[PDB]
RNA sequence: CCUUGUCGGGUAAGUUCCGACCUGCACGAAUGGCGUAACGAUGGCGGCGCUGUCUCCACCCGAGACUCAGUGAAAUUGAAAUCGCUGUGAAGAUGCAGUGUAUCCGCGGCUAGACGGAAAGACCCCGUGAACCUUUACUGUAGCUUUGCACUGGACUUUG
RNA sequence: AUUAAAAACACAGCACUCUGCAAACACGAAAGUGGACGUAUAGGGUGUGACGCCUGCCCGGUGCCGGAAGGUUAAUUGAUG
RNA sequence: GGGGCAACCACACACCGAAGCUGCGGGUGUCACGUAAGUGACGCGGUAGAGGAGCGUUCUGUAAGCCUGUGAAGGUGAGUUGAGAAGCUUGCUGGAGGUAUCAGAAGUGCGAAUGCUGACAUGAGUAACGACAAUGGGUGUGAAAAACACCCACGCCGAAAGACCAAGGGUUCCUGCGCAACGUUAAUCGACGCAGGGUUAGUCGGUUCCUAAGGCGAGGCUGAAAAGCGUAGUCGA
RNA sequence: AACCCACUCCCGUUGAAAAGGUAGGGGAUGACUUGUGGAUCGGAGUGAAAGGCUAAUCAAGCUCGGAGAUAGCUGGUUCUC
RNA sequence: GUCAAGUGAAGAAGCGCAUACGGUGGAUGCCUUGGCAGUCAGAGGCGAUGAAAGACGUGGUAGCCUGCGAAAAGCUUCGGGGAGUCGGCAAACAGACUUUGAUCCGGAGAUCUCUGAAUGGGGGAACCCACCUAGGAUAACCUAGGUAUCUUGUACUGAAUCCAUAGGUGCAAGAGGCGAACCAGGGGAACUGAAACAUCUAAGUACCCUGAGGAAAAGAAAUCAACCGAGAUUCCCUUAGUAGUGGCGAGCGAACGGGGAUUAGCCCUUAAGCUAUUUUAGCGGAACGCUCUGGAAAGUGCGGCCAUAGUGGGUGAUAGCCCCGUACGCGAAAGGAUCUUUGAAGUGAAAUCAAGUAGGACGGAGCACGAGAAACUUUGUCUGAACAUGGGGGGACCAUCCUCCAAGGCUAAAUACUACUGACUGACCGAUAGUGAACCAGUACCGUGAGGGAAAGGCGAAAAGAACCCCGGAGAGGGGAGUGAAAUAGACCUGAAACCGUAUGCGUACAAGCAGUGGGAGCCUACUUGUUAGGUGACUGCGUACCUUUUGUAUAAUGGGUCAGCGACUUAUAUUCAGUGGCAAGCUUAACCGUAUAGGGUAGGCGUAGCGAAAGCGAGUCUUAAUAGGGCGU
């Protein structure tokens, strides 16, 4: 706001050269090189990013960290309905991987502390990577080979 | 993310008027002056590390130079006499023998009179 | 210009002044030429009266300067434990080399030095710098002016 | 105005020249206003500067005024090839 | 260079003298070794500049984790560890937040720009205290009188240093209560703080009536648009 | 003499004062001085002409935009090995 | 018990260094009522029924903010709810209603002083002087309305002039002003680039006027393509920085063709016209107990429960279960808006057509296109056709083919913007940052004005904000005492540096200089008592600060009074080279769709083959009489 004026003449003075009141070397004038906003986007390839999902998909196999099971189904929007199915499994801090996410199963675990569920093209390489032990069913494990091959 | 570079910069002061304690009434205590006198006395603790071993080796001649002189001989002439023999001793240890242990000194003198050097 | 040209006057002595000579480097007639009484806070010389202007200063009276109580600035400042002399040295030294002198700390005075303080030197040069002025620099333009076509007609005539 | 009060600028007086009124001239995109509710014994411009005695020669250069005979010379026409 | 006599020529040995060389102890680049560092095997003053490898700060992920009222961030000492940037453990102050590890994102590190904004110094308890119209006693009040009030006596203006209208100012006028700040000193005093009070018009100035320069101007002409000029008219001492 | 103006000397220059003061000077019935109110403005006014004045600024004001004008030129550029 | 000679410890006016406490000062740390930029929705205007902006007035006392307007922190009604209340910077008086209409929130109305387009005439804005009409009122007034100019219409009226126009009155309807950006027109610079500068760029950009809308404009072929065809406009992505244009300089730059978003076309202001949901207020809203330490438990322990609501806020420290809230439904006396029926009228479904017109000649503009072989659209001056058996287009020009009906109109959607709202979100700020403004900020102040324009946060969980005593001027300030977890938390969290002091130790009054460094006597205080360590430093050898400019600076060359805060290689879009990765004679998509970081989308780009100015020919091709040589390529 202002700062348009030489305050006191080029020569003579006895003060530095100063042309405007709101410059960076001075009191509030303004930053030298400001930032307006901006994108952030990479863009690392169609077949990229498959070959990084299809690498975490192998050491996940290795550590036994995969969970496979035949079939993963609520039966009434409740949470402590789901909090007794994952302690048949003995699991807890889950990620769920299933492709028939219904709103029995997404109602419940909206409240959960650990329990994330998904489907399986909104699973993310972060996703898989945190959330120390993943659950996928059987139909999972199918559409990974009309994914990834 | 801005930064503020105010906590960091004060341990770096603090670091500088540590070393600069002990001088004289204003490069002691205000930074643009004791920074000058901290490179100063670093640059003077770099040249007297070398003469150190200078003013030590001219002290230690002038001693063997005074208590060779009592016996009989010069400093030159007695250096001349233990190497016309072989016996191998230093100056650091000669100018404790000049004092201390008189009369062992002596009876070196008299081997490089018997050296006739 | 050469030049304090040469000649006379005024002063004990006159590069200025007054009067002439004319050999005008480079006077000259409405960018006027030569005279001229009265008027100039106008320029230059000479004289009477008068005087601390001066030989050469002496003394007295007030207001500051000096001391005591109250209040209390300013420019300036890399840091100081801040002497002289002869050398050296980016070429004129409180600080280097050699050698003489000096017990520690104030107050009143004086201005030789600290290339003393104030002002990014105006002189001088540069910058394919800036302004504003000039003309017969170049390219244009306001304005003024010539001739076609409009607004714009008939009646006779000379003449292609 | 705040380092220059003059020998500078003014001036009464003198001459030259342009202007016949809807004037020359100036300010205005233009309407109009000054000139001037004046009318060449007036009004603009340029120089010199009361008074006295006077103001010499040169029309090649440049400018203005006068003259048209002849040369070149603009758009406009458009024969001919 | 000085004291002083350490002078010149030929000549001989001895010593002195650098961060040079050698000894001993560490470190690192390079190339090989003996596996390119299991280990060898040969080099390192440096400006402009080119190449290699790291520390720290703030925010995000890992972070509903882990640490902390038995005491966090900070501030302040002390010790100790690395070639260095820096790290680590504790004494006191402090009184509620902090961030192993490894990765990202940068407003990412100041002594200097006659740099910017607050604080405090030297000059320095130094110059000055605003016309060279002079004051000297007394009595009073008060915590305290050169400066306040009254008294007595001296001085100074008197075509102003006196009275009054116009502007302009805006409660400075008057009385109780006060004296931290202000007033170039002190103040009990004040044009200074807090609380009350205080301006009376047919005739004096305004408004009302009329106009000068000048302004605005219905209709009207002129102008790309804004707008310009101007008749009736109505404002302007 | 009031009054308007600014010729000389000294003092002042961090002044009492961003142009005064104390002594002396020039005009003082007119080409005078002055109070109130109006008119003329930025390549534009006014000017007895000095490039003078137009709000302590003038060989073309002041302010806000073009605009973070352009600078082969000065000054500065921050942690380790 | 004597002289002579030699030797020299004390003693500090004041200073130096180290530590220990203070004072000044306000940094650092932690914290926010305030900002900042986005995402997704709204709604896009207010005004002659008197606006945006203000002056003055209003409270039981007194200034200022916030509300209101002589009916003045309010009045009347409907609706919601429900026990305290009298706005904020802040005390003691006085009182109103309880269980409902008191505060308090939303809808509708009534009042609405003077200024301001300001409009009865004037003015120095918040002032003065008035008329007219109908009523009321006492030599003095009060109610209630009216009274501006311009447009249009409409009556009446009637000059020179016989008629009848100008002109003049009376009435009706409309407009005027303000507002940040957006859109279309009128007028339109310069600096700067070109390493100077006149063409050209900058640029039809800044600015200045005039219109209108919630968007505007533009639009339904006298259009483009080549002998194939495509059928309105507007917007994004490519063609392509390519053809062109250009003192052929700096530079400026298309189209054809593809891919998407969106999916309507109709015709006469003028032959003869038509132009059913959401929204402003609310309400319900689940689940915890003992035990430690502490001033105070949400924390340590130990168990249980809730869940379509578990990373919210705040409660004396860290809370799913203490408090307010968070996921779904109900709505709503009454208004509003949006889709509908609907009413009129405009929104407007809804008929031809085209004369000073096309073209022409000088002079200019716009077309990417700077007279250039310059087509085409424009219009300032001057001219001028055929009648849809005609016409005009296909980049000088001409013949042949193709394709469209000019001189009259109307139109939604995709689109641009934010002064104003409301939710939400942040690898945004955290009082020298973020708005100029967290604080009574466009204020104080500086200006004749236009205009410029600051500095200013924090006691505690809670005022429990210090009764009482002593010194003092009856004060200021202290010393106690009390509150509190803590007054060195006392009108204020922490509390640093420069600067100034007061104590304690050791050194300095015959000694010359960047004030340090190497050796080093002595003294001191501690520890086992001395290398156990710390503090002073007599004496003595070497030693002319730091930065910048430069062939060189101790330089008498530059700069700096010291401290604490801030203060300088960034971003975006294109492209080249290296490092490390994916697929590989192939690699990859941009817009845009999308249950949206996935998937689709291969248009387009780079490559797999060159030589030539070009046609062209191809592992070869160009030059040439070349098959010779030679250039480039495999």
């Amino acid at each position: 706001s202002g700062g348009g004026k030489k305050p006191w003449r080029q020569k003579g003075t006895g003060r530095a050269r100063a042309g405007t009141i709101r410059s960076p070397i001075w009191r509030g004038g303004g930053t030298t090189f400001a930032a307006k906003p901006r994108s952030h986007e990479q863009k690392l390839n169609k077949k990229m990013y498959r070959a990084a999902l299809r690498s975490i998909l192998a050491e996940l196999v290795r550590l036994d960290r995969l969970v496979v099971v035949a079939d993963f189904a609520v039966d009434a929007p409740k949470t402590k309905g789901l909090v007794a199915k994952l302690d048949t499994l003995g699991l807890k801090d889950v990620l769920i991987v299933t492709d028939g996410v219904d709103e029995n199963l997404y109602l419940a675990a909206r409240n959960l502390a650990h329990v994330d569920v998904r489907d399986v093209q909104g699973s993310d390489p972060v996703s898989l990577i945190a959330y120390d032990k993943v659950l996928v069913t059987v139909s999972a494990v199918k559409k990974f080979e009309e994914l990834l091959g | 993310a801005r930064v503020k570079r105010g906590v960091i910069a004060r341990r770096r002061h603090k670091k500088i008027l540590k070393l600069a304690k002990g001088y004289y009434g204003a490069r002691s205590r205000v930074f643009r002056v004791a920074k000058q006198a901290v490179i100063k006395a670093g640059q003077y603790a770099y040249r007297d590390r070398r003469q150190r071993k200078r003013q030590f080796r001219a002290l230690w001649i002038a001693r063997i130079n005074a208590g060779a002189r009592q016996n009989g001989l010069s400093y030159s002439r007695l250096i001349a006499g233990l190497k016309k023999a072989a016996i191998e001793i230093d100056r650091k240890v000669l100018a404790d023998l000049a004092v201390n242990e008189k009369a062992a000194f002596t009876a070196i003198v008299e081997k490089a009179k018997a050296s006739l050097a």
